[PDB]
C-alpha cells in the first residue's frame, strides 16, 4: 500500500565473530599495582606556579584506563606452522579479568564552606518568603552509592545535559538559564560522574559556582549512555558492563537564590501577611549513599569473558581495551595531625594543621585466550565493509605497502654519536595517537602464560580440568 | 597535519552570478563511525575579521543569508553563493576541526565586476 | 592586548579579556594572520585545561586561562621573525545538535613584530 | 600505609601531610584493625597525638594483605580466610585545627 | 643450542650467565615473585616519593662509552628487499638464484 | 640433580596432594577455654612503676 | 663534539634473545628442549662519504 516496507530488508548485518575459532594457547598478564594519591575536592596546587602538588585523582571521577596489549599476530609462540598470513590472522580475546581494589572502606568526603542553603524543608521549622542576601552555609556531603564498571575497546559514549539552545531561540531569560538539552559525547579520563542532581555540566550551569562541593563546581558530569552503545549493531563501545547503585534523600533542603520561575499565585487562596507571601520553591534533595558493606562489592571477583554480552564477543581490534571504573566506596580519606613547627606548650589549632590525603589503589589481573581468524577473499570483502581500518593495521594481507621505501638518510638526531650537534633543538613532533587522556597500562612486557600460578590463573585452570587440578582453590572450607 | 586546498585562488563576477568554490582536504573529514563532516567556512571582508558562515559542512549559522550553501562530504567540499550581491566581496576560507592541528585553507578571493 | 615591537629571541605576553558572555562556558582560541593573509592556528586550551599546539610554536608559546578574572593568555618565547603577525583571540562553540565546532566570535587583533 | 616522610622534591613541609608509602609487616598479636581513616600507623603520623583514642594511637592499624598471600600457591602463610565487615556514617564533622591545604581561590 | 646437561655444565665452566638468564628451578614457593610483588609506584607528581629512584647500571660488556646500535625491532624473513641479503642468496646457492647475470654492462 | 635443581618446578608447582596420603587414623584435640580480662582503652599500669596490672 | 676517522669508532650492537623475540611461526623452538642464539653470517660495511682526510 505505502508499500514501503522497507524493501525488504535492503542490507543486514551478520554476527561479528562466527568464523573466529579459539585456540588452546593462553597467555596471562597482571599489573604491578597502579598508584595515585590525589585529593578529591580540588588539585592542590603550587603556590606561585600553575603545576600540581597533589592532582585531583579520586574514585568519584571516572577512571578510564587505556590498556594496550601485545601484537598477537607476531608474538612469541611455541609451535605454529599452520599459519598463512593471507588465509588467517590472530587476535587476542581476554577470557577473564579480576580488578583488585586494595583500598579499605572509606568514601570520598567532599564539601563546600559555602554550599547554597536557605532553609530546612524535610520536616521544616520556620517560614521565609523570597530569599534575603547571603544564604550559604558550611555543609559537607557524601555522594550516592555508585559502582559500575564497563569494558570496551573503543571509547565509550556518555550522555550529559549540556548547554543547549540559546536565550534568543526560546523565550527563556538569562537568569532562567539557556535550556538544558541532552548533548552526548565520549567519556574522558578525569571527567566527573553523575551527582544525584542529574548528570550535567556545572561550569556554566552554576553562575554562583559554589552551590555544590568544590570538585563538581566546574567540569562536565556524565552518566553512561547505554542506549547508543547497546543498540549499536557492532557493539565495540562496550560489550561488558555491571553496576550496583542506590541513592536516598538524607534531607530535603531549599537553595538560596531568588525565584526567577513562574508560580501562578492564583492557585492558592491568600493568607495574611507572611502566609500571603511566596516562599522559595527551589528545593533540592541532598543524596546520601551511607551504609557501606563489603557484600556490595562488584569488584574483586573474576568475570570469565569466554563470551561477552555485547554484539562483539570481546575479540580485540586495534589491540587495546578501555576500562572505566567509578568506585565511591573505596575512595577513603585519611586523617593525622601535623605540626607546622614546634612551639606547643599546649594543643593549638594554629599550629596543628590538619591535611587530608586520598589513596587510590588499582590492580588488574588478566587471562587471555589466543584466537585465530579464518579468512578468505569473499570473507575479507565483508571485513573491509564493516571496518576498513582493522585489515589495514594488521597488514598481513593486503597492502598498505610494506615498506620500503626509504629509511634514510638520515633522521634523527643527526648527529649521534658523539654529538650533541647542534644539540639539536627541535625538530618536532614524532608521533602521538591520543585525542583523549587515559591512564596508560602497558601489557607488552607483563606477559606471562602460566595458569598453575597467578591466583586468577588457578581458578581458571580448576574450572576447566586436567592438566591440572587440584592446584586450589576450590575451598577455602568452610 | 591535514592540508586544506582551496580553489580557485580568486574569481571576479558581476552582481547576480552564481559562484562555487572548492575546498579539498588531504585527509578525510568524515568520521566513519557517525557520518559527520568536520568542516567550517568563514568570510573575511576587507579590513574586517573572518565571520562564520557554515559549520558541520552544511549547517548555516544564524544571520547568514540563505544564498550561502555549504555542501560536500569526505574530502571534497563546496561553498555556493546562489546569486552574488555587491557586499559579498571577501576572502572565503574553509577550516577543518576534525583533528589537531586545526587547519585553514588558502582562501578564495571574490571580487565584483561592474561597468 | 599586548603586541608591539620585539627583537628575535625575545619574549612577549598577550592577553585577552572577555565581555558580554559566560567565559567559563567557552573554549577560547588563538589564531594569527601572516602578511600572506591566510589564517594560521596558534593554540587552543580546553575548559579542563588541556593545551594543544602546532609544531610551529609548540615548545615556545604557552596558552593559559585565568578562570577567576576571565583572561586568556598567550606567553610567547624565543620569538622568530616568522612569528610576525596579527594575533587574534577567539571562541569556540560546540553545537550539540550536529556534534560540531566553530569560531563564533574573535577580537580586532593585536600586531606582533619580531625585528 | 606507614610514614613515607615529607619530601623536599615536591613541597611538603611539616604541617602538610607526608607522601605515604605502603610498608607491609607481619600480623602479630595486640595489633589494631582498620578504623576507616585508612589502615596506617598513628604513632608518628600524629603529632598532637590526641586526635584518636589511647588504643589506636599506640598500635599499627592494618588491613589483611590477602593479595600477596593468595598468590603463594602453597598457601603456607594462610590456607583459609573469610570476612564479614560493615560500617555506617554517623555524622559528618570537622576536625579541630586550621587548613594546611592549598585551596585554589577561584 | 640443545639443553643437554653435559653441554650445560661445560658452558657453566666457560660462563654460567647464559644459563641463569634461561632460568632453571625453584624459587621455593616462589621467592622474588610471587610473593606476589611488587609495590606500587608508578609515578604521578607526588608520586609516591621520597625518590631518588634506584641507581644507574653498567652493562657487563660495557666499560667505556660506545656508539650504541640497537637492533631489536628490525628483522625481515625475506632478504630480497635488501641488496646485502640478495647477494647472500646468490652466494648461497639456494634456490638457486642468479648469480649474476651478465651484463654488467657490457 | 643434575637435572637441574629441579626442572620444572618452576613452572607449575607440584601439589602436596599427589604423593601425600591421608590415613583413616584420627586424633582429636581442643583447648580448655581461654579467658583474658583486660582494659581495651589502655592497659592499666602502676604509674609509679612501668608494669601492667590489667 | 670531537669526531674524525683518525679516532676509534666503536659500535655496540645489541640483539634480543631469539626465544624472547616473537615470530609468527615458531615450530623450531621449544624451551623444554632448546634455546636459541644468533649467528651473524654476513656484515656489509656501508660507506658513503667523499674522499678526504
Amino acid at each position: 500500500a505505502t508499500v514501503y516496507l522497507p524493501p525488504v530488508p535492503v542490507s543486514k548485518v551478520v554476527s561479528t565473530d562466527e568464523y573466529v575459532a579459539r585456540t588452546n594457547i593462553y597467555y596471562h598478564a597482571g599489573t604491578s599495582r597502579l598508584l595515585a594519591v590525589g585529593h578529591p575536592y580540588f588539585p592542590i596546587k603550587k603556590p606561585n606556579n600553575n603545576k600540581i602538588l597533589v592532582p585531583k585523582v579520586s574514585g568519584l571521577q571516572y577512571r578510564v584506563f587505556r590498556i594496550h596489549l601485545p601484537d598477537p599476530n607476531k608474538f612469541g609462540f611455541p609451535d605454529t606452522s599452520f599459519y598463512n598470513p593471507d588465509t588467517q590472522r590472530l587476535v587476542w580475546a581476554c577470557v577473564g579479568v579480576e580488578v583488585g581494589r586494595g583500598q579499605p572502606l572509606g568514601v570520598g568526603i567532599s564539601g563546600h564552606p559555602l554550599l547554597n542553603k536557605l532553609d530546612d524543608t524535610e520536616n521544616a521549622s520556620a517560614y521565609a518568603a523570597n530569599a534575603g542576601v547571603d544564604n550559604r552555609e558550611c555543609i559537607s556531603m557524601d555522594y550516592k552509592q555508585t559502582q559500575l564498571c564497563l569494558i570496551g575497546c573503543k571509547p565509550p559514549i556518555g550522555e550529559h545535559w549540556g548547554k543547549g539552545s540559546p536565550c534568543t531561540q526560546v523565550a527563556v531569560q538569562p537568569g532562567d538559564c539557556p535550556p538544558l538539552e541532552l548533548i552526548n559525547t565520549v567519556i574522558q579520563d578525569g571527567d566527573m560522574v553523575d551527582t544525584g542532581f542529574g548528570a550535567m555540566d556545572f561550569t556554566t550551569l552554576q553562575a554562583n559556582k559554589s552551590e555544590v562541593p568544590l570538585d563538581i563546581c566546574t567540569s562536565i558530569c556524565k552518566y553512561p549512555d547505554y542506549i547508543k552503545m547497546v543498540s549499536e549493531p557492532y557493539g565495540d563501545s562496550l560489550f561488558f558492563y555491571l553496576r550496583r547503585e542506590q541513592m536516598f534523600v538524607r534531607h530535603l533542603f531549599n537553595r538560596a537564590g531568588t525565584v526567577g520561575e513562574n508560580v501562578p499565585d492564583d492557585l492558592y487562596i491568600k493568607g495574611s501577611g507572611s502566609t500571603a507571601n511566596l516562599a522559595s520553591s527551589n528545593y533540592f534533595p541532598t543524596p546520601s549513599g551511607s551504609m557501606v558493606t563489603s557484600d556490595a562489592q562488584i569488584f574483586n571477583k573474576p568475570y570469565w569473558l569466554q563470551r561477552a554480552q555485547g554484539h562483539n564477543n570481546g575479540i580485540c581490534w586495534g589491540n587495546q581495551l578501555f576500562v572505566t571504573v567509578v568506585d565511591t566506596t573505596r575512595s577513603t580519606n585519611m586523617s593525622l595531625c601535623a605540626a607546622i613547627s614546634t612551639s606547643e606548650t599546649t594543643y593549638k589549632n594554629t599550629n596543628f594543621k590538619e591535611y587530608l590525603r586520598h589513596g587510590e589503589e588499582y590492580d588488574l589481573q588478566f587471562i587471555f585466550q589466543l584466537c585465530k581468524i579464518t579468512l578468505t577473499a569473499d570473507v575479507m570483502t565483508y571485513i573491509h565493509s564493516m571496518n576498513s581500518t582493522i585489515l589495514e593495521d594488521w597488514n598481513f594481507g593486503l597492502q598498505p605497502p610494506p615498506g620500503g621505501t626509504l629509511e634514510d638518510t638520515y633522521r634523527f638526531v643527526t648527529s649521534q654519536a658523539i654529538a650533541c650537534q647542534k644539540h639539536t633543538p627541535p625538530a618536532p613532533k614524532e608521533d602521538p595517537l591520543k585525542k583523549y587522556t587515559f591512564w596508560e597500562v602497558n601489557l607488552k612486557e607483563k606477559f606471562s602464560a602460566d595458569l598453575d600460578q597467578f591466583p586468577l590463573g588457578r581458578k581458571f585452570l580448576l574450572q576447566l580440568g586436567l592438566k591440572a587440578k587440584p592446584k586450589f582453590t576450590l575451598g577455602k572450607r568452610k | 597535519d591535514i592540508v586544506m586546498s582551496q580553489s580557485p585562488s580568486s574569481l571576479a563576477v558581476s552582481v547576480g552570478e552564481k559562484v562555487t568554490m572548492s575546498c579539498k582536504s588531504s585527509q578525510s573529514l568524515l568520521y566513519s563511525n557517525t557520518q559527520k563532516n568536520y568542516l567550517a567556512w568563514y568570510q573575511q571582508k576587507p579590513g574586517q575579521s573572518p565571520k562564520l558562515l557554515i559549520y558541520w559542512a552544511s549547517t548555516r549559522e544564524s544571520g547568514v543569508p540563505d544564498r550561502f550553501t555549504g555542501s560536500g562530504s569526505g574530502t571534497d567540499f563546496t561553498l555556493t553563493i546562489s546569486s552574488v550581491k555587491a557586499e559579498d566581496l571577501a576572502v572565503y576560507y574553509c577550516q577543518q576541526y576534525y583533528s589537531y592541528p586545526l587547519t585553514f585553507g588558502a582562501g578564495t578571493k571574490l571580487e565584483l565586476k561592474r561597468a | 592586548s599586548g603586541g608591539g615591537l620585539v627583537k628575535p629571541g625575545g619574549s612577549l605576553k598577550l592577553s585577552c579579556e572577555a565581555s558580554g558572555f559566560t567565559f567559563s562556558s567557552y573554549a577560547m582560541s588563538w589564531v594569527r594572520q601572516t602578511p600572506e593573509k591566510r589564517l594560521e592556528w596558534v593554540a587552543s586550551i580546553s575548559s579542563g585545561g588541556n593545551t594543544h599546539y602546532p609544531d610551529s610554536v609548540k615548545g615556545r608559546f604557552t596558552i593559559s586561562r585565568d578562570n577567576a578574572r576571565n583572561i586568556l593568555y598567550l606567553q610567547m618565547s624565543s620569538l622568530r621573525s616568522e612569528d610576525t603577525a596579527m594575533y587574534y583571540c577567539a571562541r569556540g562553540l560546540y553545537y550539540g545538535y550536529d556534534e560540531g565546532s566553530d569560531f563564533d566570535y574573535w577580537g580586532q587583533g593585536t600586531t606582533l613584530t619580531v625585528s
